[PDB]
């Protein structure tokens, strides 16, 4: 019901809610939003926080087979074109038992004012999806029907504004866009002509 | 005017809504999700290399057919009554016949260049891969508008030295000079083209 | 734990230039239409 | 160095220089050799003497070509987006005013040739008003030879 | 320090500057040239003092030639967002309205040179029609040497 | 302190101030500048009595300029976002109503000044017009006064 | 108090109070004011008759001025986005209501004087029209004083 | 309550509810004030029964004076998004229904009173069309009594 | 139910159709109400039998009006998208096919008013294409009830 909140001084730190998160491994699909944002009690092994880097590990000791842990990855780095503070999803990664995941996670990013919400962080890539494999024959794979983290400017026990994943335009539109409103100033150059070829009234 | 009205109202309403949007980024701290960076980035380099060899050729032979029927019509024209111009005037044809010549040639030498790659991230996509995208769209871009305005600069004179040869036949020899300082537009072009193409390696 | 976004759907970028690009190619189509009949010049002395 | 997208307003400073700056050549010598062609036919003695306003268009042209040989040489892999950004706005202010001051050689020469082919007392006052639509193009030249070296 | 976009708007200041009063001081000599050229073969004595409407024309000019060179001196890499603002405004203010100056003596210099041609009274009275269209290229050089140089 | 994108939209006061009150001056100077060459051919008497609507037009380009120095000198690194607003308001409301008394200054000028060619009688009744599209440049002008003072 | 962009929203409102109704009165002494000048040719007596529909084109722009006087003095840092729609809809209530006033002024004054020049039992009746678009702009006075007072 | 912006569609309905019945109470006042004085050359004595279809323009900008004092007094804030969507109809429908009906009076009362100086026996048959196209703006006004007051 | 937004569709359907089919309704009665004033000219005594296309026009802004009434009580708090954008397609079905049957019936209804003065013939065969003509604007609403009952 409430998200996941991690602290460690008085104030509060990182903080994630979701509405269903769910892995599978191999092709068994077990659901973990029931026991994860419901239970009110994790397994928050180390949650690191150092203002540039945080970590959010969640451990649940019942999964596929043994105790499997689930890392977040985050930074803040200071981007010299920007001029700001922007905070990044680094990697998710997983430790089933002698093995990690290594989930690449890109576009999970955003200033560290705001937080991050997206509506399908989910693996088992498709086209857009934000979740990638380092290697593409991957065990494990993971699906967020919601999604919102924030890390590095929590304040008072709860969300900031956030710095949403869709958008107006992606980048598969804005090349389709600039294609076909490039050869409509090229039809209309060659339709203007033609509603402009008008014939004569006499003959001789 | 009746079809310009059209034309311009969707350039005013074009600029009217982005003054409204562009001062609705700033104004609520929006401006981060702008992201001219994400523009440029991941629109495929391929899309600015194919409209670097697209216009290249495409907006050359619309400058060499402007120039042909701009003073095509005042061969045909103007050598009805003294039809000794169709012989001798067929060199201003051919002076905006050879900047379609610049066209296709700098539209084969664009085209080596171009070779593909298989990275995907920003970052794999080096910024050889990046410029060697930019500087093909930037130099079919000078080689197809210098050429679009040569080939209707010496159309233009062309057809104004066609209709001088009509009355005295002696003037031909004398604004031929006149079609080669407009035919030097055209082979300005091909020096920047060959310029910003020089030092250009695409592929990994 | 407050202060949950706005569920935007997945697919926004897609619903938006739907929209976008037809009410206006919709809407153009519509203004040429109408000016074309309101500046019809049937000729009338008789 | 810069970033990867650095390289996109170095090449639109160059392109720009050529562009903008052949448009202005092509204008300054159709619009006057339209006034050649056509004065020539009543007055075929001064049809060398005002070739000049089309020879003052063509500097334009190699008013263009000096700054987009001199960006396209220094332009390298990952230049700063404080040198690109230079090197645009170099780009744009040779060429949108070598555009001018091709418009204002193509107005006056076709007026001037005119006139002069009616009355040959032009021709000193026709060649000292393009020297003020001439210098339009080289004051251009010298903000983006300030801008680009830098 | 400031942003590496910040030069952005610091470049085209110089550039609009430059291009705008460029675009101003050819619609001063262009359409006023033509004005020399009608007036002329009737009255080829008054040639030389009427290039008076093409000179402050080509005062338009090195008013943003002037502000193009103080903006594209003090430029350096990583400005404040702050002072890149300045120079901006500080080149649509002598652009756009050397640009409206250029329009008004393009205006009033071809009319006036008509009317001096027709009688030769009104060349004091169109000169001082000239200072008033020229004082607004001076109008915005000193908003220009005040917002560049804060 | 206000964010760094606020001064931006008090430049842009300071320079929407001072160009479109020079627009509105050049329009005012131009148009009702061709009507003193078109009137003094006949009546060669009534020129320097006829500088008044190009004076009434001058007028218009000093109100924009009272206030483009106004907001210039209260520029601040760091001016609040109220603060930087008012700015804008203060130049948008000279100059696009410094711009209307001067689209009407020169229409009323130029047919006025046509019209005292053939009536001595309307050159005080088309001076008492032109106090009526002062006064435009004036209410813009007391407004932007009691915005840039906040 | 509200947010920190709430104060652009009354600032176009007091601006958009004065640069509409300075624009309907533009169109007001403009578009009447030249048919001043067609009737003054034959009808010289009633030039000072004939101001009316300039008088009442002025006020048009006395009833923006006091409703954008009326925003500008009604403005906090921080006032609420509540506070400041309305006197954004205060503004665009007398601002393009009094450009609609004084765009009907201009156009029956014009035809009135020029109509009053062949007839002058239409005076009485030129007049009565003018009131009818004279209360446009009074009903545009009365819906933003109610607006911005609340 | 709602959200903050909640009451920028109800103001908007409260300024188009006048503004664009303004713009058709003017379009009647100004299109069918030309038809009066073409008419008052020949038939001086048709003057002020001519002041109709001026008069019953003067009630659209009343219709629309009666929405917008309704909205701007029904006003408070907080007002929910559905209350305020039904107030931005309420002046859209008011509006720019009597801006049709504005343009329809101004038509039929323009040509109306040209042919009442022909013949004046078109003068009951004018006053029949104007009564159907005044009650378009009175078919907008009981759908905002509709929106509005629900 | 549905979200808060919801109801700005279904008050865009009770708005446009009545805007969109008063304008029809407005160019209905405009069109035809300048063929009654050419008309009576020469024949004056087909003023009560020829405005029948007056009185047919003013049945277009009726049908826009009924589904501005049966939209405007179908509109509660919190309900659907999906229901609320049937009422937009009622309202832009029977407005801007209202329009339609406003344009045939402004240019038929004018000139069939011209050729019914000079021939009575035309009478019964210019009343036949106005049915034609109204059924454009009928057709728009038995799908607008369509739409408006799910
Ligand atoms: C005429 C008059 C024109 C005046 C009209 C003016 C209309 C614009 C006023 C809207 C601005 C304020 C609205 C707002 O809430 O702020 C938003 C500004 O977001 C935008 O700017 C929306 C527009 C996006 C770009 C559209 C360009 C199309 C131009 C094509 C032109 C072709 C025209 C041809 C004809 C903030 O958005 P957000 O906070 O990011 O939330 C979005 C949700 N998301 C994050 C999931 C994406
Ligand atoms: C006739 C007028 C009608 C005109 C309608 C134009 C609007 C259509 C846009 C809707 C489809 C967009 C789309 O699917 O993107 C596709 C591009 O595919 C393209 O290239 C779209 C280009 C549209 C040009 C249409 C020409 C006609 C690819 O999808 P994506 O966006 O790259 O995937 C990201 C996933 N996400 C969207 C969930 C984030
Ligand atoms: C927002 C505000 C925008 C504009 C507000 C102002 C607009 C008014 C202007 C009206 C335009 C007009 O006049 O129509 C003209 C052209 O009409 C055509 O022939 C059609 C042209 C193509 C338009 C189709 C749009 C669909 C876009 C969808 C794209 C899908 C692409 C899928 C592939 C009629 O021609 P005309 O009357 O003869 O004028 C010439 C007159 N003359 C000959 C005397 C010079
Ligand atoms: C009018 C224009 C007002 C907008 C220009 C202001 C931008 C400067 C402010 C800025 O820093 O950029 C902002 C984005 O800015 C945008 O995203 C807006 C760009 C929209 C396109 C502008 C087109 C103008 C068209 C004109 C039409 C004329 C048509 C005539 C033809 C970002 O601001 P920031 O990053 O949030 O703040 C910096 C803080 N920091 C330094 C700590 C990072
Ligand atoms: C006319 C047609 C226009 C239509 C626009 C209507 C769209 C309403 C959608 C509301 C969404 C919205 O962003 O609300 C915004 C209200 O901002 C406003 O409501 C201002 C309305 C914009 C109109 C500007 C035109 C006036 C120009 C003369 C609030 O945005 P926010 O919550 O503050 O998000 C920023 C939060 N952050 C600063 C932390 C990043
Ligand atoms: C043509 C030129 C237009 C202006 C030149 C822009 C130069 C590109 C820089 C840029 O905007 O991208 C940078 C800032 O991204 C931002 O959002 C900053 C503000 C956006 C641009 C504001 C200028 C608008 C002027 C409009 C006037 C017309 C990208 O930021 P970054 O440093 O790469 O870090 C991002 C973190 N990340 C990498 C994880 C995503
Ligand atoms: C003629 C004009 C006729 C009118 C024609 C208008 C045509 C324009 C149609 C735009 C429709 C877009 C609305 C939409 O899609 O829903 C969007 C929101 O929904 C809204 O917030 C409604 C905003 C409507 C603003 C239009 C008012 C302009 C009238 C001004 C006229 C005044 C003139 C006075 C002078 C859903 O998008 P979203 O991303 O999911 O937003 C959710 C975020 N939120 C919860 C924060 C909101
Ligand atoms: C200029 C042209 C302007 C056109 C501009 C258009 C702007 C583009 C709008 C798209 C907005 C985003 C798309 C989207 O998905 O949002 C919504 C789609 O809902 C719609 O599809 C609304 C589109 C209707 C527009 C019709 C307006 C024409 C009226 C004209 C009549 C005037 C007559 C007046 C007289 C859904 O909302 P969501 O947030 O995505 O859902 C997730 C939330 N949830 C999880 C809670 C469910
Ligand atoms: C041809 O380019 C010349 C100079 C250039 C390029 C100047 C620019 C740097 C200019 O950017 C700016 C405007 C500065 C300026 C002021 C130049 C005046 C120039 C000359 O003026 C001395 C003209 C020439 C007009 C002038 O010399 C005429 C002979 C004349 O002397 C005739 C007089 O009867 C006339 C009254 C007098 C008045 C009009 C100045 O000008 O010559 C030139 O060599
Ligand atoms: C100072 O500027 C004058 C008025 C200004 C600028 C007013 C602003 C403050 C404005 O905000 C408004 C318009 C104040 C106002 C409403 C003045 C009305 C008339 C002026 O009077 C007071 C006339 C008027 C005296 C005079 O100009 C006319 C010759 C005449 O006196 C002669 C009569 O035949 C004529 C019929 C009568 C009519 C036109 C009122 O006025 O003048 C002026 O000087
Ligand atoms: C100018 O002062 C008059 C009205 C003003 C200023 C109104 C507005 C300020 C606004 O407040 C009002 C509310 C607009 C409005 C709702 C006016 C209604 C009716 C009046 O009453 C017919 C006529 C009327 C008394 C009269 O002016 C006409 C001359 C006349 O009525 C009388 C006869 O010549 C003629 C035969 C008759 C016709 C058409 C039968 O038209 O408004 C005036 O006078
Ligand atoms: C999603 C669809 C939107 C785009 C559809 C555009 C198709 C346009 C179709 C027809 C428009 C042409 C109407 C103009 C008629 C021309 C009149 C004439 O030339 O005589
Ligand atoms: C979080 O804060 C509470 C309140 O101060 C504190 O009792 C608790 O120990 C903190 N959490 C951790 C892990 O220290
Ligand atoms: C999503 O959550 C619901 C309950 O919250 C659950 O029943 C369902 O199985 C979840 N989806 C998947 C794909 O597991
Ligand atoms: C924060 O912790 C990370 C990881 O342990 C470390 O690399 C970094 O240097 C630390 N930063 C500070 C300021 O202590
Ligand atoms: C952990 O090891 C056991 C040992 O066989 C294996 O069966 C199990 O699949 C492993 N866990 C996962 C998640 O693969
Ligand atoms: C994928 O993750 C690895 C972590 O080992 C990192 O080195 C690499 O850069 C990532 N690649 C992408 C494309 O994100």
């Amino acid at each position: 019901n409430v998200p996941v909140s991690y602290n460690d001084s008085y104030d509060t730190r990182i903080l994630f809610w979701a509405q269903n998160f769910s892995v599978a491994y191999g092709e068994h699909w077990e659901d973990l939003t029931s026991r994860t944002f419901g239970v009110q009690d994790l397994n928050l092994t180390g949650s690191f926080w150092n203002d540039t880097v945080a970590r959010l590990v969640l451990t649940y000791d019942s999964l596929f087979g043994t105790m499997v842990t689930f890392k977040f990855i985050l930074a803040n780095s200071y981007y010299s074109v920007s001029a700001r503070h922007w905070f990044t999803l680094e990697n998710l990664e997983i430790h089933s038992n002698g093995s990690v995941a290594y989930f690449n996670a890109s576009q999970v990013t955003g200033p560290s004012i705001y937080s991050f919400h997206c509506e399908h962080v989910s693996s088992e890539n498709e086209d857009g999806n934000l979740l990638v494999p380092d290697t593409q024959p991957s065990l494990w794979q993971m699906t967020f029907r919601d999604f919102q983290i924030q890390a590095f400017n929590v304040t008072d026990k709860k969300f900031s504004y956030a710095s949403d994943c869709a958008g107006f335009f992606s980048p598969g539109i804005w090349m389709g866009l600039l294609t076909s409103l490039f050869m409509l100033f090229i039809f209309t150059y060659g339709l203007h002509m033609i509603l402009s070829l008008k014939t004569m009234d006499r003959f001789d | 005017t009746g079809l310009v009205l059209l034309y311009s109202g969707v350039f005013v309403a074009f600029w009217a809504c982005l003054l409204v949007v562009g001062i609705c980024y700033t104004i609520f701290d929006l401006g981060f999700r702008f992201d001219v960076a994400w523009f440029l980035t991941e629109t495929s380099p391929f899309m600015w290399s194919n409209l670097g060899i697209g216009l290249a050729i495409s907006l050359s032979v619309v400058g060499a057919a402007w120039g042909i029927y701009i003073t095509g019509s005042s061969i045909i024209g103007g050598g009805v009554k003294a039809p000794r111009i169709k012989t001798k005037n067929l060199v201003s044809i051919i002076f905006c016949e050879a900047v379609a010549i610049y066209g296709i040639i700098m539209a084969i030498v664009i085209s080596n260049m171009a070779e593909p790659f298989s990275a995907t991230d920003p970052k794999a996509i080096g910024h050889r891969n990046y410029h060697a995208g930019y500087s093909m769209f930037g130099a079919g871009l000078t080689v197809g508008l210098s050429n679009l305005f040569c080939g209707v600069c010496v159309g233009i004179v062309g057809s104004g030295a066609a209709l001088a040869d009509a009355q005295n036949p002696s003037l031909f020899v004398k604004i031929l000079i006149v079609e080669i300082f407009g035919s030097a537009i055209g082979l300005f072009g091909v020096i920047v083209a060959i310029l910003q193409t020089s030092r250009v390696k695409m592929g990994d | 734990t407050y202060n949950l976004a706005y569920k935007y759907n997945f697919e926004y970028p897609v619903v938006f230039n739907l929209v976008l690009w037809i009410m206006i190619g919709l809407a153009l189509t519509l203004i040429v239409t109408c000016y074309n009949i309101w500046n019809m010049d049937p000729g009338y002395d008789s | 160095n810069g970033p990867e997208y650095a390289s996109f307003f170095a090449v639109m400073g160059a392109s720009a220089a050529m562009v903008f700056s052949a448009l202005g050549a092509a204008y300054g010598t159709a619009k006057s050799g339209t006034g050649i062609a056509a004065m020539s036919v009543m007055r075929p003695e001064m049809i060398m003497k005002s070739i000049i306003p089309v020879v003052m268009a063509g500097i334009i042209a190699i008013y263009g070509l000096v700054v987009a040989v001199l960006i396209a040489n220094s332009l390298n892999d990952g230049i700063s987006l404080y040198r690109s950004f230079l090197q645009l706005g170099a780009g744009l202010s040779v060429g949108l005013s070598g555009l001018a001051a091709g418009f204002a050689i193509g107005i006056v020469g076709d007026a001037g040739v005119r006139g002069t082919a009616q009355q040959p007392r032009l021709f000193v006052g026709m060649i000292l008003i393009l020297i003020f639509a001439e210098v339009l193009g080289l004051y251009g030249l010298i903000v983006a030879l300030i801008l680009s070296t830098k």
